[PDB]
Order: C-alpha cells, then structure tokens, then sequence
C-alpha cells in the first residue's frame, strides 16, 4: 500500500 | 535459471561457498570482502582490510579459516569466528588472481600477474615452492581434487599442468634433517625440482582466463579470450583438445565442470552463462543479463547450488528443480529417482524399483499422481515454457522384477497438470486452461471451461481444487459448480490428512489449513520458504520450512520441532518417525 | 655455538608443533595433527638445538626409528588433558627407551596442556609413565603449557644444562 | 508477573533449550535468554547469535558460553531503538560438541517481535493543522479494512487502541447510525516523529446487516519507517480480531 504522492501540492511544500 | 539469492554490490571478482554453512564469500572489485548467508538473504559480516579489488577468495574447506588475495599483493588469512585477519603473506610482486585451499595440506596456492603461482604453507606461513614458467599473467591456478596435480591458465594463451608430488614427498618426510638451509637469497633462477610441468596444453588463440579439473574424470575444462571454452583430456604421458564449446561472443571469464552432472557451466563479459552438454558440446541453456557482465563461477561442493558474480553484484541459483516427484498411499510410497520409478513401503522399509520411465524428457517430473485402484501413475513434466508441458500416463505392472524393471509404454500428451478424479478418470489441465476429464485410455470424456484456473489439485473423488490467482476454489467436476472458495495467493501443494477430514494449503511462505468444506482454521505465515508437509495420525500437520521441521496444529498452534541441515520433503509421518526424500530422492528417516 | 639435534616425539594431538613454533616464532600455531615432520632450529644460551617435531599418529609411530640416530636430546611431549591414552604414551615411550641408538640420550617429558582443568599433574604423569623405574638416564618432567608458553623455557634450560655437562 | 513477557525460543526436542524475558525500555530492549543444555554432552563454545532487522542495534554480542551436561546459564543481551520503527530479532544458538560427530551445530530460534506501539503517544493538533500536515507529509500507507466488526464505532475504538492514536473528530461528527464514517486520528513518537491516519469506513448496506466493515485506513508520516511501521501494525490488529 506504499505510495509516493507526486501531487503539485507536494512538490510546492518540498520546494518550500 | 531458478534464482535462490541476489545481491547488489560493487564489482563481483571472486566466490566462495561454505562447504557445512548456507554461507558465500564475495570479493568485490571496490576491496570489500562480504560475508552473506544465501538462506537467510542477510548480511553477515564484512572485511575491509584490502587495499583495492579482492580478486582471489577461498574457504578451508575444514577449518574456520577463509583466504584472500588482491591487487595490494596481499594474501590475507582470515578466521571467520573470530572475525579477524591472522596474517598476512607477503611475496607476490603483482595483482594475485586466485587463491585456493588444498583440501588436506595446509597449503595455499595463488596465481599472480607476476607470471609466478605460488604454494604457501598458512601453518608456516612461508612460501614452499614457486612454479615458473608461464610467460604472462596467470590468470587462475587451481589445486586437483585428488591428485598432486595443479592446472594454471595463463594470457599467454597456455593452460600448464604442473606435478606437485616432489612438494608432498619434501615436506611430509618426518627424517628431513635440521639442514641450515638458510637459503634466504637462492632464487634459483633455475626452476625448483619439487613442481614440473607435466603438460602444456596450447589451442587458445587469446589469452586463457580459466581453468578447472573435473571432479572424477582427467579432463579439463578452460575459458579464454578467443571466445571459447575447450575441453581437455589428460593421461600421465600426454594431454589432448577434447572439443571445443562455441556460442560466446565476448571473453570467457570462467568455465566449470557441474559437479554431479555431464555439464559444463561457463559465464562471459558477454552478460550470459551458457551450459552445455558435456557430451554433444551443445548448448544447453542459456541465460543474460542486460547490463552486467559475468567474471567469476562458483559451485557449492555438496549441493546443487551455482554463483555467478556480475559487475553489479551476485546471483546464487539452481539449474533444475531438485524436489522428487513422490506420491503417498497407505504404506506405500512411490517417488521417481533418476529414469525409475521406485516403490517404497513404510513398513517392510523395502525400497524396489518398479517401473523404467520413458527416455528422452529433457526436464525432470514435476509432480505425480499415483491410482491405487488401477495401479496406474501420473507423471507431470513441465517445460521452460509451460505451454508445452506434458504428461505421461503409466500402469505400473504387477510383476516387478527389480534388478530390470519393465519400461511400459507411457501414453504422453500436453497439459500442465494431470490429477485423478475417479478410479477411472482424471482431470488434465490444458494449455488453454481449460479443465480436460480423460479416461485410461487417454481419451477425452467431458471438457469444462473454468474461468482463470492456472493449477489443479485433488480434492477427493469426483472434487477438485481449482488455484487462482488470490484463490483456491472447490469444484464439482460432476455438476460443474464451485462448493467452496478460500482467499490464499499462489498456492504450490495441497496436502490432505489422511481422512479427508483437513486440508493444508502450503504457499510459498504461507500455510493455510482449511476443513473438508474449506473454512479456513488457522494460517500461519513463514519468513522462511515452506518445502513440504505431511498429516500426523495424531491429526497435527508435520511441515518442512529450508532450515526447520515444524509442526501446526488445526486450532493454530505452531511451533519448532527440529533444525535442519538440508531441506528435506517429509513424506510421511508415523508416531516419532518422519519418513522423508531428501534432494537426492534418498528416503531417509528422521526421528 | 655448540649443535645439539634434539628429538620431539609424542603421541597425535599432544601440542608437538605448537610447542615447536611458540619456542621459534613466539606465536600459537593452530596445527592440524602433522602428518609429517618439522624440522626447526631454536637458540638458546649460545646453544643452537636442531628440533625435529615428528607426527604421533599410529601409522608415523613406526617411522619414530629413522631418527633415533644422532639424537642427543628426547623430548616427549603427553596430552595431560588425556587420561586415557596415557598408558598408550607409557608403551610408546618405554619401547623408544629401549633403543640402543637412544641410549645415552637425555630425555625431558613435557606434560603439556596443563591449562586445561582435568589436566594430571607433573607428578601424576611421572608415576603413570614410570619415569622413577628409568635406571641410568637423565630424565626431567616440566609442566607446560604450549598456548601460554609457561614451563617451555624452563624446560630447555634444564635440557641446555644436561647436554652443556655431558662432553 | 515477569512471566507474561516470557517468549519460549526454542522447544523442548531441541538439544539447547532456550527462552527469552524481553524487556522493553524507552530507547534500550534487554533480552535475558535462558539456556538449557538438555544433552548428556558438553557444549562448548555455545554462542547466542543475534541479528536485527529495522532501526535495531546490537550495542554488544553475547560471548561463548561453556555448559556443562544438563546445565544452564543465563545470556543478557541488550539491543538498542535507534527509530520508532517495527523490529524483529532474529537468532542461533551454536555450539561446539566435544568428540561427538553430532551433525547439529545450531539451534534456530524464534524470531522476537518489537513493537512500535511502545514509542506511540497520543497527541493533539488543530483541524487546519491537521489539513497542512496531511498535504506537507511526503509517505503514505494505505491500508484496506478487512475485520470481521460489524460496527464502525467499534471498530474505530479498536483502531484508536491498538495504534495509540488520538481521534481529533468530534463526536458529535461520528454521531448517527448511517453506514458511513470517517475520522482523523493523531500521534507523535517518543522521538518527536508526527504520525497521521485518516479512517473513512463503511458497512455495505447490500451485504446485509451482518456484513463486516470495509474501507481504508491512509497514514501519512514524514518518515518511511513511520507509515510502514503504523501500517503493518494495524494489518495485524485487524486479523487478530478476525479471530
């Protein structure tokens, strides 16, 4: 049930 | 290929199995030594005193030693339960490619880029002979079996075969006086009496990378860089081209004899192990990788387990599937061993060769069904590609002499699994997964269409189990109608108890046990491979994981019962005797 | 430095050669039962002593002979660990002592093993061998251990002694 | 009673018997391991092998033991949580029989289960706060419901027991019998490591009023171990009470 989550949502808070 | 075991490291140069222990030794090209055990899948310990690529590895085949040898010029003596370095030997003037045990003296031989092999008493630790005459880098150089004998390949596309006795005779005489000799400096440039080549052998029009003796026969085997493997023969006056094995593209890092098989195994920077038939010199199989080049072949020295080291790791595997094909009735045990069909029975202990099986299958029996009531045989045989498996049908026949069993003409034809249903029907699964009730005679009495079936079992007269692939259902074979389903992925055997009152459903590392209706009583999950089971007549299933007899009980309860040194497939048990085959097809009985 | 060949014999598993290379190399050599011979040659007080360690396996006992010759010093090294070939070491020993060619050689019994619990001591193995019925032969039994050395020098400086006041 | 963290390693046809008293600290697992030569012989050199699967360390390896026949000994090994993460410790006993050819050298042990409930505290947080981590928090475990519970509220205390978790849904937002429910549940690690869960269950209406609850259960950690670790504990706790 593992999964990475690619959402935009995601990579603007990792950008941040 | 049946892959065991992989792993993912630097650069695999050398290989090394444990001869007691399920452990492997990687040499790695970055200096590392690693210590895995392949059962497990785990790490065990890891050397790191190499300065640069380990190319040469051994086990001491009876002490708790291992050596070394890298391009630092080192040897390294280990002791893997102290896990320490004991020593170093120093003497070697270039990259050492192989280090090897003698499998009685303590000597150590290493092959070195110095055009020298050197034999190294670890006791000592001194050098005892050094063998000149190579005039490029030895590549490899291993000790015989049995014999005084050493073979060496060299780039200079020359296999040597050196006489090593003069060494035994010197060292082993007890009346070797306390001569001074302080010969420190005594190189003599004159090569020392005590090892002469016996033979050279030349053909390879490269550099040869590897050679290797065969375990009983005078015959060699050796990889180089034209591209082919050569097989040579040896008598004590004169040694011999064989034939040649072609198919490589690339160069050939290291070719092997197969232990207990007329095979031959080498591995190639062209990214594929090819085996070959000793006796066609025919390529037998064939197997790649897409990116990793092949440099070094071990095999184990007591089971069919092969490594094979690759620029990104390690890969351990079988050939074939060692599991006997065996059936239980009653008393009675009928298994296959070789091209015979045998017959045991459990009381008298009396081991009898039934039937000769037909010749000419190229892959073993994958699983049998023995009929009582006929006294008729089942015998599923699967390909490489399971669209053309078959099965062979066979009565046994009544009067078996058993010093030449009568070979009865099986009726072959394709499926993927044959099962008796009645006394006079089974049920064949066929290529296009649909469910095929024949006759005796081979004939097809009823065809049935079953949605997503990929295996058959017996499930009582007239029922079968029907595997999916998250499930396993109970089908009337007579009304065509599923009676029962239990969730459980890829299940491998169904053992029921002797009643017909339980069912254990073994998966790969899951146990179902089920009641005649198939509710499910208890499940029980193993880290470790599930092998084999039997019922008790207590009630209580008897299982085999790779490493434990263990037993489970119908309301859940498990538990250990004993370790094993092999894996065994557990036949049948009666009171505290477990009747098993082990991976030879010898019945044996633990208590 | 005055040459002296001394002889090292015993039965298989007494510690022969660990004693032998501990006395040449100051290291404990994890030995295999020698199925052979070694020949060393260790200084001690400006006496060079040629030792020839040979294996005390049944099938090697009968090769013992060969080197009697030109033997000045016996050194016979006993498992004081084992109890129950102890009287087979006695037979093997008196049957050496009864060589003519051994007659004048001086003989140190190393009761080796002695850090192990079970061990018999000095004594126990001098009565056991019957070293006290050895008429006319120098003899002495040092109580060693090979592993940590202790008793191996003490030993030899008793042999260098002997052989010293003999000429 | 010390006797209900009593774990039985080894059974009683095995020629070493072993048992285990496993004590769990807050950064420290002690491991007192009982063992029984249940042989006529001396066991020499008799070592526990220990290895660890997870953020587990071994901090000393048990030394060779010598028993004596029919003896027993007591071996303390101590393992050190690096992570709130699920571990398993896995062991031999080897040993060196005198002078018997005995073909059996090792003892395999019963693997020992740590569990990550231990390092699991309850916490609290803000639904707005909820909302950000939730969409901040880079791994998710989706975990599919499969219980024998037939009611959703019972099922829900069951997860909020068996996880440590606290739900920051108001009862009054779980009140009504609808056939439906979703719920957010948070908690922090001992070492400070946020774990989310969001619970959206339903019971199927057309299996009856018997059918089981189905659904998912989604965790969300900033740390892999965290999610996986929560995820597998709550797959276990769901077959248990399958039962």
């Amino acid at each position: 049930g593992l999964v990475q989550r690619r959402t935009e949502a995601s990579r603007n808070a990792a950008d941040k | 290929m049946l892959t065991k075991f992989e792993t993912k490291s630097a650069r695999v140069k050398g290989l090394s199995f444990h001869p007691k222990r399920p452990w492997i030794l990687t040499s790695l090209h970055n200096g590392v030594i690693q210590l895995w055990d392949y059962r497990m899948c785990t790490l065990i310990d890891k050397f790191d005193e190499h300065d640069g690529p380990v190319r040469g590895i051994d086990f001491h085949k009876q002490q708790p030693l291992f050596v070394s040898g890298g391009d630092d010029y080192k040897i390294k003596v280990w002791n893997y339960k102290l896990r320490r370095c004991l020593f170093t030997l120093l003497g070697h003037l270039d990259y050492i490619r192989t280090t090897f045990f003698h499998h009685e003296y303590p000597w150590i031989l290493s092959a070195s880029d110095d055009q020298t092999i050197r034999v190294w008493n670890w006791q000592s630790r001194t050098c005892v002979c050094v063998l000149t005459g190579h005039n490029h880098y030895v590549m490899c150089a291993q000790f015989h079996p049995s014999e005084d004998l050493v073979v060496s390949a060299s780039l200079d596309q020359t296999v040597r075969v050196w006489d090593i006795s003069g060494l035994r005779k010197k060292n082993l005489s007890p009346g070797a006086v306390e001569s001074d000799v302080r010969g420190i400096t005594g190189v003599d440039l004159f090569g020392t009496t005590d090892a002469v080549v016996k033979h050279v052998l030349e053909g390879h029009d490269r550099g040869v990378n590897w050679a290797a003796f065969h375990p009983t026969m005078p015959l060699i085997v050796s990889g180089a860089d034209d591209r082919q493997v050569k097989i040579w023969r040896m008598n004590e006056s004169k040694a011999w081209e064989v034939d040649t094995c072609r198919g490589h593209y690339n160069n050939v890092s290291c070719a092997v004899f197969h232990p207990r098989q007329e095979l031959i195994l080498s591995n190639s920077e062209d990214k594929s192990i090819r085996v070959w038939d000793m006796s066609k010199r025919t390529g037998v199989q064939t197997f790649r990788r897409d990116h990793d080049r092949f440099w070094v072949l071990a095999a184990h020295p007591n089971l069919n387990l092969f490594a094979a080291g690759h620029d990104g790791g390690m890969i351990v595997f079988k050939l074939e599937r060692e599991r006997p094909a065996y059936a239980v009735h009653g008393n009675m045990l009928h298994y296959v061993k070789d091209r015979f069909l045998r017959q045991l029975d459990f009381n008298s202990s009396k081991d009898v060769a039934v039937m000769q099986l037909r010749s000419g299958s190229k892959f073993p029996v994958f699983n049998m069904s023995y009929n009582p009531a006929e006294n008729a045989v089942l015998l599923c045989t699967r390909a490489s590609n399971l669209e053309n498996s078959t099965y062979d049908l066979y009565t046994i026949p009544k009067d078996a002499d058993s010093q030449n069993p009568d070979a009865p003409e099986g009726k072959r034809s394709s499926g993927l699994t044959a099962v008796w249903v009645a006394r006079n029907r089974f049920a064949v699964l066929d290529r296009m997964h649909s469910l095929l009730i024949k006759n005796l005679k081979n004939e097809i009495t009823k065809k049935i269409q079953v949605p997503n079936c990929d295996e058959i079992f017996y499930a009582g007269t007239g029922n079968l189990l029907l595997r999916d692939a998250d499930s396993i259902t109970l089908f009337d074979v007579q009304q065509k109608r599923t009676l029962a389903s239990v969730k459980i992925s890829k299940v491998k055997y169904v053992i029921w108890s002797a009643d017909m009152s339980h069912v254990a459903l073994l998966a790969k590392h899951a146990i179902v046990i089920c009641n005649r209706k198939l509710d499910a009583l208890c499940n029980i999950h193993e880290n470790i491979r599930v092998k084999s089971g039997a019922w008790d007549e207590s009630g209580v299933f008897i299982y085999t994981t790779s490493n434990h007899i263990k037993y489970a009980v119908t309301t859940g309860d498990h538990g250990i019962i004993r370790t094993l040194d092999l894996p065994i497939y557990v036949t049948r048990v009666k009171g505290n005797n477990v009747y098993c085959l082990d991976r030879e097809c010898r019945p044996r009985v633990l208590t | 430095k005055k040459e002296m060949r001394i002889l090292m014999v015993g039965l298989d598993a007494a510690g022969k050669t660990t004693i032998l290379y501990k006395l040449k190399l100051g290291e404990i050599v994890t030995t295999i039962p020698t199925i052979g011979f070694n020949v060393e040659t260790v200084e001690y007080k400006n006496i060079s002593f040629t030792v020839w360690d040979v294996g005390g396996q049944d099938k090697i006992r009968p090769l013992w002979r060969h080197y009697f010759q030109n033997t000045q010093g016996l050194i016979f090294v006993v498992d004081s660990n084992d109890r129950e070939r102890v009287n087979e070491a006695r037979e093997e020993l008196m049957r050496m002592l009864a060589e003519d060619e051994l007659r004048d050689a001086v003989l140190l019994v190393f009761a080796n093993k002695q850090d192990l619990p079970n061990a018999m001591n000095a004594a126990e193995i001098t009565d056991k061998l019957g070293l006290h019925s050895l008429r006319h032969r120098n003899w002495y039994i040092q109580a060693t251990c090979a592993t940590s050395g202790d008793g191996l020098y003490e030993g030899l400086d008793w042999l260098s002694n002997q052989l010293r006041n003999q000429k | 009673s010390k006797l209900n963290k009593v774990t039985q390693l080894t059974g009683f046809s095995d020629p070493v018997y072993a048992e285990a008293y496993v004590h769990v600290n807050q950064y420290d697992i002690v491991l007192d391991v009982l063992v029984v030569n249940q042989t006529s012989d001396t066991l020499q050199n008799c070592t526990l092998e220990l290895a660890t699967l997870g953020d587990l360390k071994l901090v000393e390896k048990p030394s060779p033991l010598t028993l004596a026949p029919h003896d027993f000994a007591n071996i303390k090994a101590n393992v050190k949580v690096a992570s709130t993460e699920n571990g398993i410790i896995f062991g031999n006993i080897v040993y060196d029989v005198s002078g018997a050819a005995s073909d059996r050298n090792c003892v395999v042990l019963s693997d020992i289960h740590i569990d990550i409930m231990d390092y699991i505290q309850p916490a609290t947080c803000t639904d707005a706060e909820f909302r950000q981590m939730w969409a901040e928090f880079e791994w998710e475990n989706k975990v599919t419901v499969n219980t024998n519970m037939t009611d959703l509220n019972d099922y829900l205390q069951h997860i909020l027991k068996s996880t440590n978790m606290k739900c920051l849904t108001p009862e009054k937002a779980l009140s009504g019998y609808c056939g439906f429910m979703a719920a957010n549940l948070y908690a922090r690690s001992i070492f400070g490591e946020d774990a989310l869960a969001n619970v959206s269950i339903e019971k199927p209406v057309h299996q009856g009023p018997d059918a089981a609850v189905t659904g998912h259960i989604r965790i969300r950690a900033k740390s892999q171990g965290m999610a996986l670790s929560l995820g597998d504990k709550i797959n276990l706790s769901q077959k248990k009470t399958s039962l």
